[PDB]
């Protein structure tokens, strides 16, 4: 007498030694693409990948066939589920097709979209380098309008018929597999059901984002306001001491991240910045040392070294010329013990906490490879991030730095450096939190229906101006579509990872500080050395997805829930230094102001 | 008091797969067990019973070498009083095992880059191996409870799975050639020493 949850045991055990060969060839036939750019790899990285869907789509459909409410055994129910989830194959064979092509013309749009200068019709820009240079160093404003305005009309425009017809289709795939719309079904990935003190339903995320969003309102209108003012004293006639920061003047193509906003808001500009890449040349690093030192960092809280292959295997520099590589660094677990890094690494201070970051992921992957196959990735969609993020945290620091000798102990820390480097910090991390919650506040109430289809756009900068505190330099109508003009919008991609991650970073580095019994503020920390930190990361690290992952961030900080408090107390000193400079100043905005309202 | 042939057991070129292991019986020769203390690197030993030194002043009536591929991650198994797919189903060991393991990397030589399919293991099986025993059998695995009537199918699964091996694995995942070298003392005279 066979149960099905014998059966289901049995199944999974062939579907596991199956996929890990059929996926490790595809991984490896990506690499070599990546790291080889001809026709022939291709050729070769679509074939096997090909057969991996292939694969997958067989043994969706043959999963199916064992009832999930038949099963007792939690593990094994969530890898069951898991490969349940047939998606797209929910719909009827034309619908899967439309949505396909959708989704494949919507990202070559983004991907080959061009704007040419209205002075030359044959000079023209990609977004990338292009448009992004514009938007990262230009001082100009009507270079950076132009820019700005003309990728949103001459692109965003094509995007807006395709979106339209996406929302319907992902809103059919999503209620067919008894969702409520497709956004809900996105939250999905935070859900636990089952698991009694730990469940977590996909509605309490959206009360959580918000709750959590509250509380870092006021850092966010200090720092709003004290970027405003900055700004106002360069362009006097551009920005209203009231009104929204215009959404041009932000550092990027949308104002995701305030990063290079620094260098026209720096607090004290004439305190020497830290930049070790001079002794990294002084002293004849390559690309080896930094990932030899990044190594020495793990090991020196208790986590392995890497791996024989990884340092005979990974591509660790550019490749010379004669052949091309896709620079992006990436951390790559391709199964069967084998890891990579591949990084076109330079021998600058970025390269050296971006080697950190990178390998952080290898020491997540390396600590749940002993999970079975579908139990191998981060607890949630924004776990696998904040581990890599806490690495940079510590391995920046003056005192890690000082640490290796890269930088000499007569370097002086004072209150000014560090209200530098934490204004630095917060255009990147707190500046891109009212931006990730708006932009997915807008595509959780589209997919519910809260917004009809003659109000996107109007709805849209409704809430830029009222949450992000930005305004449109130019009037937009509903022949655009400017949330699909940047990337995880018109390339299918949730977005709310990006603020989830952020608050789990902070939860993650107070609780590692705490057991390195780190003294005095918490930027200031370097968990190096500390085998106490890097046990209580690695209990989360090793259970991958087979526990909730309320009870994996339980594991590292006591507490079950996302929480703003360690954010807050990363940026404490600034948030002080900012309610002082903004004594003078106005703070928040009004929404009814804008560049083109005369 | 003819050499007793471990070279060709040790230094052949291919392996049996686990699942259908190979035992080569010794007889009539004189074996220098102190030949291994040597090749340190990647050649570990274990022995259970009676120390190799010791063993080299002594006399067997049979030995069998019993030689297979696996993974690195399963060589553990290769010992008594383990369970998992290879203790369970391919090669079992006695609780009351009085031997010697053997075992060795072998990436150099058992994976090939498109991924070497000549060494298989038993995955599924309605029962444990008795120690010693070998199955090789070929008969679709009834995990529903609908005869399979010799068709792979859903709830029907060919029992042997192909180890994939390639030489940029892990090393648990690379594979290790083993040899299993028992020695029994029944009646009949010894005529295996050193
Ligand atoms: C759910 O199924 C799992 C796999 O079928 C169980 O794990 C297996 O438990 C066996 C107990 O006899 C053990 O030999 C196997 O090695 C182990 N396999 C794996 C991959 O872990 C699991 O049982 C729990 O987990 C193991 C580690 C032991 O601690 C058991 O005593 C546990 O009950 C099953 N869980 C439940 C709640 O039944
Ligand atoms: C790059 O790819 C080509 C064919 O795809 C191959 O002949 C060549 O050896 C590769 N180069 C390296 C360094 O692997
Ligand atoms: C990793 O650390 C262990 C412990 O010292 C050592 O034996 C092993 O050889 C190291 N691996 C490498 C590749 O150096
Ligand atoms: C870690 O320990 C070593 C050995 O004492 C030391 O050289 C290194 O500076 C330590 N790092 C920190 C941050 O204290
Ligand atoms: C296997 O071959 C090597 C090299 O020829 C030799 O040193 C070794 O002794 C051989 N093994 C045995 C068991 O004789
Ligand atoms: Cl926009
Ligand atoms: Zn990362």
């Amino acid at each position: 007498p066979s149960t099905i949850e014998e059966q289901a045991k049995t199944f999974l055990d062939k579907f596991n030694h199956e996929a890990e060969d059929l996926f490790y060839q595809s991984s490896l036939a990506s690499w070599n693409y990546n790291t080889n750019i001809t026709e022939e790899n291709v050729q070769n990285m679509n074939n096997a990948g090909d057969k991996w869907s292939a694969f997958l789509k067989e043994q969706s459909t043959l999963a199916q066939m064992y009832p999930l409410q038949e099963i007792q055994n939690l593990t094994v129910k969530l890898q069951l589920q898991a490969l349940q989830q047939n998606g797209s194959s929910v719909l009827s064979e034309d619908k899967s097709k439309r949505l396909n092509t959708i989704l494949n013309t919507m990202s070559t749009i983004y991907s080959t979209g061009k704007v040419c200068n209205p002075d030359n019709p044959q000079e023209c820009l990609l977004l990338e380098p292009g448009l992004n240079e514009i938007m990262a160093n230009s001082l100009d404003y009507n270079e950076r309008l132009w820019a700005w305005e003309s990728w949103r009309s001459e692109v965003g425009k094509q995007l807006r018929p395709l979106y339209e017809e996406y929302v319907v289709l992902k809103n059919e795939m999503a209620r067919a597999n008894h969702y409520e719309d497709y956004g809900d079904y996105w939250r999905g990935d935070y859900e636990v059901n089952g698991v009694d003190g730990y469940d977590y339903s996909r509605g309490q995320l959206i009360e959580d984002v918000e709750h959590t969003f509250e509380e870092i309102k006021p850092l966010y209108e200090h720092l709003h306001a004290y970027v405003r003012a900055k700004l106002m004293n360069a362009y006097p006639s551009y920005i209203s001491p009231i009104g929204c920061l215009p959404a041009h003047l932000l550092g990027d193509m949308w104002g995701r991240f305030w990063t290079n906003l620094y260098s026209l808001t720096v607090p004290f500009g004439q305190k020497p910045n830290i930049d070790v890449t001079d002794a990294m040349v002084d002293q004849a690093w390559d690309a080896q040392r930094i990932f030899k030192e990044a190594e020495k960092f793990f090991v020196s809280v208790g986590l392995p070294n890497m791996t024989q292959g990884f340092w005979e295997n990974s591509m660790l520099t550019d490749p010379g010329n004669v052949q091309k590589a896709v620079c992006h660094p990436t951390a790559w677990d391709l199964g069967k013990g084998d890891f990579r890094i591949l990084m076109c690494t330079k021998v600058t201070m970025d390269d050296f906490l971006t080697a950190h970051h990178e390998m952080g992921h290898i020491q997540y992957d390396m600590a749940y490879a002993a999970q079975p196959f579908l139990l191998r990735n981060g607890a949630n969609e924004g776990f696998h991030e904040a581990v890599g993020e806490i690495m940079s945290l510590s391995a920046a620091t003056p005192k890690h730095l000082k640490s290796i000798g890269l930088l000499s102990p007569d370097f002086q820390e004072d209150n000014e450096t560090e209200i530098n480097f934490l204004l630095k910090q917060a255009l990147t991390i707190v500046g891109t939190l009212p931006f990730t919650y708006m932009l997915e506040k807008w595509r959780w109430m589209v997919f519910k229906g809260e917004i009809p289809k003659d109000q996107w756009m109007k709805k849209w900068w409704e809430m830029k101006r009222e949450i992000v505190g930005v305004v449109e330099p130019v009037p937009h109508d509903e022949t655009y579509c400017d949330p699909a003009s940047l990337f995880h919008v018109s390339n299918d991609y949730s977005f709310i990872r990006y603020y989830t991650r952020t608050l789990y970073q902070f939860q993650f580095q107070e609780a590692l500080c705490q057991a390195a019994k780190h003294e005095g503020p918490l930027h200031k920390c370097d968990i190096s050395n500390s085998t106490e930190a890097g046990q209580k990361l690695f209990n989360m690290l090793r259970l991958g997805k087979s526990e909730p992952w309320t009870l994996a961030l339980e594991n590292v900080v006591g507490a079950k829930n996302m929480n703003v408090r360690p954010l807050l107390n990363y940026f404490e000193p600034l948030f002080t230094w900012l309610k002082d400079q903004n004594k003078n100043s106005f703070v928040g905005w009004s929404t009814d102001w804008s560049p083109y309202a005369d | 008091t003819n050499l007793c042939p471990f070279d060709e057991v040790f230094n052949a070129t291919r392996f049996a797969s686990v699942y259908a292991w190979n035992r080569k019986r010794i007889s009539n020769c004189v074996a220098d067990y102190s030949v291994l203390y040597n090749l340190a690197p990647f050649f570990t030993f274990k022995c259970y019973g009676v120390s190799p030194t010791k063993l080299n002043d002594l006399c067997f009536t049979n030995v069998y070498a019993d030689s297979f591929v696996i993974r690195g991650d399963e060589v553990r198994q290769i010992a008594p009083g383990q369970t998992g797919n290879i203790a369970d189903y391919n090669y079992k060991l006695p609780d009351d095992f009085t031997g010697c393991v053997i075992a060795w990397n072998s990436n150099k030589l058992d994976s090939k880059v498109s991924g070497n399919y000549n060494y298989l293991y038993r995955l599924f099986r309605k029962s444990n191996l008795k120690p010693f025993e070998r199955d090789i059998s070929t008969e679709i695995y009834q995990a529903g409870n609908k005869p399979c009537n010799g068709v792979a199918g859903f709830n029907c699964y060919f029992p042997l799975k192909s180890y994939s091996f390639r030489p940029t694995y892990g090393v648990g995942h690379q594979p290790y050639r083993v040899v299993v070298l028992s020695f029994e003392l029944l009646h009949a005279p010894a005529t295996v020493c050193g």
